[PDB]
């Protein structure tokens, strides 16, 4: 917790870089994410699930 | 009621544990958290909103 | 206590325009600041009043510029004062930062509304250029080409940036109603930093022809200097009508009477007038980066006369040596001017090059080595 | 520029012969054509004031020498206005062209800049 | 006895000197990566910096590596 | 180079320790004790100071006329101070009064009457005090900034203690105290100047012999305090000047970065309007300050206890328009120990800081208080060459390191008293205690 504190919160500037990753990541997983989520609430609805017939 | 070095009653509201790492880390996750959703929030907004400038269908 | 000075509206009108205390010795070189407000209020009413009959759709863009001169009532006088007052507010803006250089008005206490004004500066430039191409002639079309291909130059995403910017592969319509709706806007973010630059100006007060404080002797800005203002007004207001009325075609390009043909190439591309030094300076460097980055610095160097100009004493005035080298730097500015639209040939070429030396020089040595002599002058000269 | 730097090195060209001998009169024809001199002034009225060392010399001028100096400014804007030049006993004579400020900013800045030195001393 | 005090004065220049300077040394440098981390992330949309940077990361680069199937593709 | 100062004890657990000084002709002999304040409960808090009153109230023999003229009859003074964890009783004489002065202290610490009218009399007395403390305004603030960082702790108890209790204090509980707290392993016999340390020995043999020993008796200077971030303010428009004390949780006696938290302080530093000098000192707070007229003045201060400490700055201000300039220059300078500072400040701190340290003992008094005070919290006397060890291991790492720790992005206590409308809210100080460009 103090070693956490030190490294990630107790400089600003790094503080700040760990946010920006953070979003980074954030953004990257969460498209991924809701991508597989829509397509299984909406499954075989889509284009992408009868493309396979034309 | 007239004396100023009796504090008044604030144990309702403090934590025990105030002085602590932990304590402090847990308030700066938070705003954290909420920079990190904010910072992805504003890249998701100007990206999708200047890809309006980028060539339409049309062209 | 009096009303101007109790309603805190009417204080802050009070505060510039009425009880603003001014040194009583500014000269007429100090009246290119209103005629500058003068020319942004003509061009915020006649360009408003050309958006009402404009269309920015490219297959109707200069149908619709003809029928403002044709059919609209008043519209030739409209669009004519419109375009003669394009070139009239960079006379004028020369003429003030001309000023500012002479007097020293960059010099401390005024380093920031002298930092701001060089960004009102690059406001103008990117105005009026895309004000140009809504015309949609033939210097129109291939003027935004080739100084939209300038940001190619720009490593690694400089062509995705000029497709972006274009919003498609070349100068179209995508380009012509994003260069409409950003016309219309940047004048107004242009007049809010004038102000900026006016509100910075007011910790230290004007400065004045002799380079002292005139904290000594004050006079109000009214009655002086509005009725001093009116005098230059009119005198504008004859120039403007001798170009408006009876030469309304004399600072322009009669090829941008053709309309845009992306086929046909117009004989020779050039920039409006008062664009042309900067023109000048690009071709001067053989390289395209090397060009845009002189280019964009000849500008960008303005920021640094608060730190070349070594002098104990602000302005030019009294100061023989600086006189002449502020002649010599003026009329070179006015060299490159008449080099942005010579042929490449030679021996125009080397000259070029030669004048965009001097024009760098002027900050990088001679101001800070003539600066640096004149104090030395007027130490020993005075002992 | 600071008027500590000015002095120093015109001290220097003062001292070498040769430089003197060429500098000097150069320097007196300056200061002639510069022609602050047609407007009443002394040359150093004409230094920048609006920084805080030279806010602190000028509130350490002798009151007598203060007062004139205020008076020459507001007789120089006058002549500036009118577009006139000084005439007669308003002309600055080379004989009272004295350097009645010189004295104050060189002490000013001699304490501004040894401030700075020991900002940056290292004990040894 | 001592007659003197025993001190030099560092090179400094507009209020900074090497000993401060050198402490803030490190600091740029996570300002530097934030500012990296932070362009990087604004332009992650853009096709050239998947083409170019992202895509070469490795393990990871695959998630900027999509294909558009030529029977979904007007284009 | 000093004297030595000897050390001996007695069997009852009694430390005696001295200073001699040959070059001067008067001593100062007392006991310091190591109780307080603190030792108090909520119900019978001020007793230790109660006490104080009463000590000089009469004893078993000496009446309370008969004690004013046996001191009158030995020329010199004697003086008494109780705080929250140190109570002191000495006596300055000539040389060869000392053995009056041993025999006096003795008597009104273990043979004090504390007769009822005498307490009835003092509770007068002392309930006039509460209300002209009043006027002593850095009192008034250490007060409340003692009694916020420490909420409802022993430490944050004032001495005087409330109003209440002074109505209820009987000679029980007097009795009490004094017989549960001035113990001979708790007590040290001091002398400093013109005193034989084997002639003091003898007079301790003689007089505090039959002192009681407590049940455990712990090392001197043995003890948890749970600092409260937290805002006292007392606004007060008619006052003209502006007190104001901000402080962190600081370092004990025995921390092993009590002279970190000493060079830190001097780095900040101390500074007065009214002292030429002022205006020319090396401090970059002080050159702020100076230069802008922000203060009349301020003070570091690094208080240390046996458990805990208060480091922080005491200020005022007649402006009270910039009183948010006074307090943002003052933390920008704080957080500038975490990221600034270098061998530049640390060296010149340590420097005036081995000057210091020794500079302090100039009189017998100064002499005897400094044995006193490092016999009951340290259970020794430092010597200068130890202390200037100490000081030499301080480097501009440690500092780093200790602010880091102690002062970024940390919770302060603070009191404002006076016209300090312009004293922003809690938050806005709190947030001055780190930088977002670091
Ligand atoms: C565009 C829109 C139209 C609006 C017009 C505004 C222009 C007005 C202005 O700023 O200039 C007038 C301006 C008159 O202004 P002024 O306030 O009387 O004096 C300003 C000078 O500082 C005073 O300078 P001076 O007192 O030393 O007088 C010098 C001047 C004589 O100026 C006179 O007018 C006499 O003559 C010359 O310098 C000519 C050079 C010799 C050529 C041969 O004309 C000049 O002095 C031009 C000199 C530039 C070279
Ligand atoms: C809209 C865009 C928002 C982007 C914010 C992304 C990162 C900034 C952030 O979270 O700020 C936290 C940071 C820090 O918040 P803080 O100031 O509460 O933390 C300071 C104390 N330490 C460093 C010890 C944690 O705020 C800023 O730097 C200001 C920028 C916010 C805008
Ligand atoms: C063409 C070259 C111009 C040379 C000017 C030299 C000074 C001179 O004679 O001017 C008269 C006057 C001299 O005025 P003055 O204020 O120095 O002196 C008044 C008279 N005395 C000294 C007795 C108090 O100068 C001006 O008024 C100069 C204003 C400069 C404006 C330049 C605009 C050019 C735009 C290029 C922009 C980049
Ligand atoms: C066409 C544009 C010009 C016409 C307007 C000028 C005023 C017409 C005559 C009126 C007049 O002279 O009376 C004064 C009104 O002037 C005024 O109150 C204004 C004085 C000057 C008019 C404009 C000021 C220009 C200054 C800045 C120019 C900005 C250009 C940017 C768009 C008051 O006379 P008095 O008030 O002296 O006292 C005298 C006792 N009451
Ligand atoms: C739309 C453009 C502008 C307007 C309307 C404008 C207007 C004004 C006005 C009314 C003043 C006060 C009166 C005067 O000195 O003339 C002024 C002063 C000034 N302007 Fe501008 N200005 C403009 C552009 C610029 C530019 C481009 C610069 C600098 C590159 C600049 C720098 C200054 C400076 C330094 C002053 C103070 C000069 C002094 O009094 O000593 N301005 N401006
Ligand atoms: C600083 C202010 C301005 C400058 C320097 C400026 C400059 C220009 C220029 C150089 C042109 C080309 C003129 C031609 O040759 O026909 C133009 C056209 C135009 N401007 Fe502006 N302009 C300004 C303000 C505005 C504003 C506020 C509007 C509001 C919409 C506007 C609307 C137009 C329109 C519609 C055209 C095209 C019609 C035409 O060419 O006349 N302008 N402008
Ligand atoms: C993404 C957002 C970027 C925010 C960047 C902030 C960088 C600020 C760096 C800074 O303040 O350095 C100070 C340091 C000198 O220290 P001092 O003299 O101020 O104590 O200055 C020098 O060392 C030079
Ligand atoms: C200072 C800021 C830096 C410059 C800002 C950069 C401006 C433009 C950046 C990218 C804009 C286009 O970038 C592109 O964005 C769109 C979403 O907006 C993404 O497109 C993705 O989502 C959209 C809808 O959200 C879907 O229709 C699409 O099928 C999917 O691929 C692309 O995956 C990305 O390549
Ligand atoms: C030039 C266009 C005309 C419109 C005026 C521009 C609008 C924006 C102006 C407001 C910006 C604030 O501008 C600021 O206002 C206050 C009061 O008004 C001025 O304050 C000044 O005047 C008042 C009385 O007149 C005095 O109390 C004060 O000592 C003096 O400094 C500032 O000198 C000015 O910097
Ligand atoms: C929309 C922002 C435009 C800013 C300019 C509007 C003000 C009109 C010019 C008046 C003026 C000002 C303020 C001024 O300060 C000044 O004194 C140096 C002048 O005359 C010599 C002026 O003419």
């Amino acid at each position: 917790a103090t070693t956490f504190y030190n490294v990630f919160v107790k400089r600003n500037s790094a503080f700040v870089a760990t946010i920006l990753a953070s979003a980074f990541v954030f953004d990257m997983t969460f498209e991924t994410a809701i991508d597989n989520f829509w397509d299984r609430i909406n499954a075989g609805k889509q284009w992408k699930d009868i493309r396979h017939k034309y | 009621g007239k004396s100023t070095y009796k504090i008044p009653d604030f144990t309702p509201y403090l934590k025990k544990d105030r002085n602590t790492d932990a304590n402090r880390l847990f308030s700066y996750f938070m705003i954290g958290s909420f920079g990190m959703l904010s910072a992805a929030g504003a890249k998701a907004t100007v990206q999708d909103f200047l890809s309006n400038m980028s060539a339409s269908a049309d062209v | 206590m009096a009303l101007r000075k109790k309603n805190s509206l009417l204080n802050m009108a009070n505060s510039y325009v009425l009880d603003s205390p001014q040194p009583s010795n500014l000269n007429y070189f100090w009246n290119f600041g209103s005629l500058l407000a003068l020319c942004l209020v003509i061009q915020l009413a006649t360009g408003i009043t050309l958006a009402m009959h404009y269309t920015s759709h490219a297959s109707l863009a200069f149908d619709s510029v003809e029928h403002i001169m044709r059919d609209v009532n008043f519209g030739w006088f409209i669009r004519y004062a419109h375009a003669n007052t394009a070139s009239f507010f960079f006379i004028c803006i020369y003429a003030h930062m001309g000023r500012n250089i002479y007097y020293g008005s960059y010099k401390t206490p005024r380093v920031l509304p002298w930092s701001i004004g060089v960004i009102i500066f690059l406001l103008l430039i990117i105005t009026a250029f895309m004000g140009y191409v809504l015309v949609f002639g033939q210097m129109s079309l291939w003027g935004a080409t080739v100084i939209c291909n300038l940001v190619s130059a720009i490593p690694w995403l400089g062509e995705d940036i000029v497709h972006f910017l274009w919003g498609g592969f070349s100068v179209g319509n995508p380009t012509l109603q994003r260069f409409f709706a950003l016309h219309y806007l940047m004048p107004f973010v242009l007049a809010v930093f004038a102000l900026l630059h006016l509100i910075a100006l007011h910790t230290a007060g004007s400065s004045n022809p002799l380079g002292i404080t005139s904290n000594v002797d004050k006079l109000s800005m009214h009655p002086y200097y509005s009725f001093k203002d009116l005098i230059t007004v009119f005198a504008f207001l004859l120039m403007f009508t001798l170009f408006v009325f009876f030469s309304p075609d004399k600072l322009g390009h009669p090829d941008n009477y053709i309309p845009a043909n992306p086929m046909v190439t117009p004989a020779s591309i050039v920039p409006e007038w008062y664009l042309l030094p900067f023109y000048a300076i690009l071709r001067a460097i053989p390289d395209k980066l090397g060009g845009v980055i002189a280019m964009v610095a000849a500008i960008l160097i303005l920021l640094i006369l608060p730190i070349v100009d070594r002098s104990i004493i602000r302005g030019n005035a009294f100061k023989p040596i600086s006189k002449l080298l502020f002649g010599f730097f003026i009329c070179n500015f006015l060299l490159l001017g008449v080099l942005g639209q010579v042929h490449i040939e030679p021996p125009f070429i080397v000259l070029g090059q030669i004048c965009t030396i001097f024009y760098f020089s002027y900050f990088l040595i001679l101001l800070p080595m003539v600066s640096t002599i004149e104090n030395i002058f007027f130490y020993i000269g005075s002992l | 520029a600071s008027i500590t730097s000015v002095v120093k090195t015109s001290e220097l060209i003062l001292k070498s012969p040769l430089l003197s001998k060429i500098v000097v009169p150069l320097a007196k024809t300056y200061v002639k054509f510069s022609g602050y001199r047609q407007l009443g002034f002394k040359m150093n009225d004409l230094i920048i004031e609006e920084t805080p060392n030279m806010q602190l010399a000028l509130r350490r001028l002798p009151p007598t020498e203060s007062y004139d100096r205020v008076y020459r400014l507001i007789r120089a804007t006058q002549f500036s206005l009118s577009h006139k030049l000084a005439t007669g006993n308003d002309i600055t004579k080379p004989e009272e062209d004295d350097h009645y400020l010189i004295p104050y900013i060189l002490d000013v800045e001699a304490e501004a800049f040894e401030k700075d030195a020991l900002d940056n001393l290292e004990v040894v | 006895y001592v007659k003197k005090p025993s001190y030099k004065i560092v090179p400094h220049f507009l209020g900074f000197n090497i000993p401060t300077v050198s402490k803030w040394i490190p600091i740029f440098g996570i300002w530097g990566a934030a500012a990296g981390i932070g362009a990087l992330f604004l332009i992650e949309g853009v096709p050239r910096t998947r083409q170019d940077i992202l895509s070469k990361i490795p393990i990871i680069g695959e998630h900027w590596i999509r294909e558009i199937p030529a029977s979904d593709n007007p284009f | 180079v000093s004297p030595k100062t000897r050390t001996s004890n007695l069997k009852n657990g009694l430390t005696i320790a001295s200073e001699s000084n040959p070059l001067v002709q008067t001593a100062t002999v007392g006991v310091w004790i190591d109780a307080g304040s603190r030792n108090e409960n909520a119900y019978n808090n001020g007793t230790a100071h109660f006490f104080e009153h009463l000590a000089f109230k009469g004893t078993d023999k000496r009446s309370q006329h008969q004690l004013e003229l046996d001191i009158e009859n030995m020329g010199g003074h004697l003086n008494a101070y109780t705080s929250r964890e140190s109570t002191v009783y000495y006596a300055k004489s000539f040389k060869d009064d000392v053995p009056k002065s041993v025999e006096i202290l003795a008597d009104i610490l273990q043979h004090s009457k504390l007769a009822e009218s005498a307490i009835d009399r003092e509770r007068e007395v002392i309930t006039r005090e509460l209300e002209e403390v009043n006027k002593q305004y850095e009192e008034v603030v250490f007060d409340h900034l003692h009694a916020t960082a420490f909420m409802n702790q022993p430490l944050g108890r004032t001495i005087l203690g409330p109003r209440e209790n002074i109505q209820t204090i009987t000679n029980t509980e007097l009795r009490k105290f004094i017989t549960e707290n001035y113990t001979a392993d708790r007590m040290v016999l001091v002398g400093a100047g013109a005193v034989d340390h084997d002639a003091l020995v003898e007079l301790a043999e003689k007089y505090f012999s039959h002192l009681p020993s407590s049940q455990s008796p712990v090392p001197l200077g043995t003890p948890i305090p749970n600092f409260v971030g937290s805002e006292v303010r007392l606004r007060d428009d008619t006052m003209p000047v502006a007190h104001i004390a901000i402080a962190v949780e600081g370092v004990s006696w025995t921390s092993e970065d009590y002279y970190t938290a000493l060079v830190a302080q001097a780095i900040i530093g101390n500074y007065d309007r009214a002292v030429g000098t002022s205006r020319h000192q090396g401090s970059r707070l002080s050159n702020i300050v100076s230069e802008n007229n922000l203060a009349n003045s301020f003070q570091s201060f690094s208080t240390s206890y046996s458990d805990t400490g208060l480091w922080g700055i005491y200020l005022t201000s007649e402006n009270t328009t910039q009183i948010d300039d006074l307090v943002h220059f003052t933390l920008k300078e704080w957080n500038r120990l975490s990221t600034s500072v270098s061998n530049l400040q640390v060296e010149r701190a340590k420097s005036q800081l081995k000057a210091g340290l020794l500079l302090s003992l100039d009189g017998t008094t100064y002499v005897a208080e400094d044995i006193g005070r490092q016999l009951t919290t340290l259970g020794r006397r430092v010597t200068p060459a130890e202390v200037e060890a100490k000081l030499e291991a301080v480097t501009e790492h440690d500092v780093r390191a200790w602010a880091q720790k102690t002062l970024y992005d940390k919770d302060i206590a603070l009191v404002g008293l006076g016209p300090i409308e312009g004293l922003y809210d809690y938050n806005r100080i709190r947030n001055d205690m780190s930088m977002m460009r670091w």
